[PDB]
């Protein structure tokens, strides 16, 4: 008999139902987000970090470190091969 | 003119008692004094609704109703109903 008032009732529930769950999921991660490679930490030195940076990095990612390890184990084992036989 | 004067006073005297003089009515027996002034005076009221329209009965306008001073229940119910339909826009 009178005029009910829909057009300003969105205060109680934000428009949409499915994207409401994703709103909180995607709005919160943008605060603590790296602008462009912040704190890359590409430089380190712990007597083995240089080897990791030079060979164990994703830029090369080749089979050369495995061959170097094989050569090193051969060099180490030559001495005890002489010692045993 | 004999063809004129006698017919003239004949056409004057015959309705003289009818209209000019108060001699009821001579040409026809039924009375006219208590018929058109009196019986037919209610004729328009007889054909129409007597004592119902000629009096022009005036009905005072009924007071226009409203929400009947409901400042809590009506507003809350309207808001809840709009909330029910807002999820399915």
């Amino acid at each position: 008999v009178s005029t009910l008032i829909p057009p300003k009732v969105v205060s109680s529930k934000n428009i949409g139902s499915a994207p409401n769950a994703k709103r909180i999921a995607n709005v919160v991660h943008f605060y603590k987000s790296l602008p462009q490679g912040p704190a890359p930490a590409i430089k380190a030195n712990t007597r083995l970090a240089r080897y990791k940076a030079k060979y164990f990095d994703g830029d090369n990612a080749s089979g050369k470190p495995l061959w170097h390890f094989a050569l090193g184990i051969i060099a180490f084992g030559y001495s005890m091969e002489y010692y045993f036989h | 003119q004999d063809l004129y004067l006698r017919e003239l006073k004949d056409t004057k005297l015959a309705p003289s008692t009818l209209q000019d003089a108060e001699g009821n009515v001579k040409p026809w027996n039924p009375p006219q004094k208590p018929n058109l002034p009196e019986l037919e005076l209610q004729g328009p009221e007889a054909l129409k609704a007597y004592t119902e329209q000629n009096v022009e009965t005036a009905h005072v306008a009924k007071e226009s109703e409203e929400g009947e001073s409901e400042p809590i229940e009506e507003d809350w119910l309207v808001l809840d109903d709009a909330e029910e339909t807002k999820e399915s826009h």
